[PDB]
């Protein structure tokens, strides 16, 4: 994620999104507000970057 | 000057980008150097990759209204087209709710 | 095309860019196999009949 | 099938839209037409998910040159740009060639923005390529009253 | 999305208004002509939002010193306006020669 | 500069130049008529559906 | 500001504006409309059932 400012005429990172992947992402049990929380049958989350 | 002498203030500096289309456009007709345009890499108006100057002069819009009426025309029959899409869905929706 | 992860993919949409290196790639950033640079203070590009 | 109408409904409203202001920017001096371009999108496979815009491109052929007359013009006949400062340090780079006269005697565009070119320095002042760019000041005082040194 | 075909109407229209005035104002002989200037405008994403007008750009350029007779109207080659002061004081500024 | 008695300056505008410029003008706005046009039946067949 | 003698002022109104005003008017009432109609579709469908 860049950030442009008023002057420096150049973009800086604010940091990374990365994004965590699941063994079986069907067995997520699913409280509300669009959440999902691992169970025993998920295995333990592995965080990644975007793209590999 | 009234003595028959010549005093330079100066000279302008132009600019060439080591790729264009990446500068964005800023409002007016200037542009802003970014990602994706490099440095401004400076330099005389004389040599190098620069033009040359022609003095009194100034550049044309290089828009021909021709092309521009035709692709018009071609762009309101591809959303005419694509707007009889959804009008076909939705009666095909309305057709299986009403049963 | 090389694509960022490392393999390849393949395209049949001509649009060339140059990018801040100086180095031909497709609209998206991509740049192609062979790897072609363009040189600084470029009068003119042409490119024959064949992929010369 | 909501989704892929709709997208192809927006990339049609903006070629439109691009369209509409490359019509309406003739007659513009620094104006280079600009022109939209369009990509599809597979989430896998069989299964399409319309389009998208991927990006706005300018043309920057060089337009027909005008003999305007005036002395505070310019046209550049190749690739290059004229380098400008605004007021709180930013630089624009611009291909319009109208400059004038402000009350400080600074070279300016129309719109307000100081035209940056090379300082002159010496006695009497000459170019120098190594110098970093500053607004162009042309005042009207008096040239020093040099003696004579060689003849 | 009127704002492109409103701006380009404005435009023309103002393009219009000059041309007229600076034909109308011909065999004026302390004129001088006019001219518009654009400008492309860019908010927010790359797609344009119509041109903007500049402001009118008058032309200094001499004209011909046609010799009409009499002594009371004087012409200037060259750089350098007439001054002038109304009834309420102000200054203004001309080129116009008939005087009386 | 200097001054001339018994002359008055011309109002340096050709015709030749206006008239084409007119000419031009005029076509400029018709296009944008077009435009103007076309944006408004777009809009017409999307709200009759 | 001093007067002016033997002369009278205009309107300031210029057609090209008030035209184009007019069909943009247009458009956004007959799109208002959809709205309600849209609206009274919609409780139509739910009342009936």
């Amino acid at each position: 994620v860049s950030v442009t400012q008023q002057g420096q005429a150049a973009p800086v990172q604010v940091g990374q999104l990365n994004l965590t992947t699941f063994m079986n992402d069907t067995g997520l049990e699913s409280i509300g507000e669009n959440l999902y929380i691992e169970t025993q049958s998920s295995g333990a989350p592995n965080e990644s970057t975007p793209g590999l | 000057y009234s003595n028959e002498q010549e005093q330079v203030l100066g000279q302008i500096v132009l600019a060439n980008f080591a790729n264009n289309e990446g500068l964005a456009s800023q409002g007016d007709n200037v542009w802003a150097a970014t990602q994706a345009s490099g440095v401004a890499l400076l330099g005389t108006a004389g040599s190098g990759n620069f033009g040359k100057l022609t003095n009194g002069a100034l550049e044309a819009s290089n828009v021909d209204l021709s092309k521009e009426l035709v692709n018009m025309i071609v762009a309101q029959r591809n959303y005419q087209s694509n707007a009889q899409t959804i009008k076909t869905q939705d009666q095909i929706l309305n057709t299986l709710v009403n049963l | 095309v090389m694509l960022p992860d490392g393999t390849s993919a393949y395209t049949r949409d001509g649009s060339f860019q140059v990018d801040q290196n100086g180095q031909l790639v497709t609209a998206g950033g991509f740049q192609v196999q062979p790897a072609i640079t363009i040189p600084a203070n470029a009068l003119s590009i042409t490119i024959g009949r064949d992929g010369v | 099938s909501f989704s892929q109408a709709v997208s192809g409904l927006n990339a049609a409203a903006t070629n439109l839209d691009v369209i509409g202001n490359n019509i309406a920017n003739s007659a513009t001096y620094g104006f280079k037409s600009g022109t939209a371009s369009f990509a599809d999108m597979f989430a896998g496979s069989k299964v399409g998910l319309g389009v998208k815009v991927a990006g706005i491109t300018q043309d920057f052929t060089d337009g027909t040159t005008t003999n305007t007359g005036r002395g505070l013009d310019v046209a550049i006949s190749q690739n290059g740009f004229f380098r400008l400062v605004d007021s709180n340090g930013s630089v624009f780079y611009s291909r319009n060639g109208q400059f004038k006269l402000d009350e400080n005697r600074n070279l300016v565009n129309m719109q307000g923005m100081q035209l940056t070119g090379y300082p002159a320095t010496g006695t009497p002042p000459t170019i120098q390529q190594g110098a970093n760019p500053a607004p162009i000041t042309i005042p009207n005082t008096l040239m020093a009253a040099k003696s004579t040194t060689t003849a």
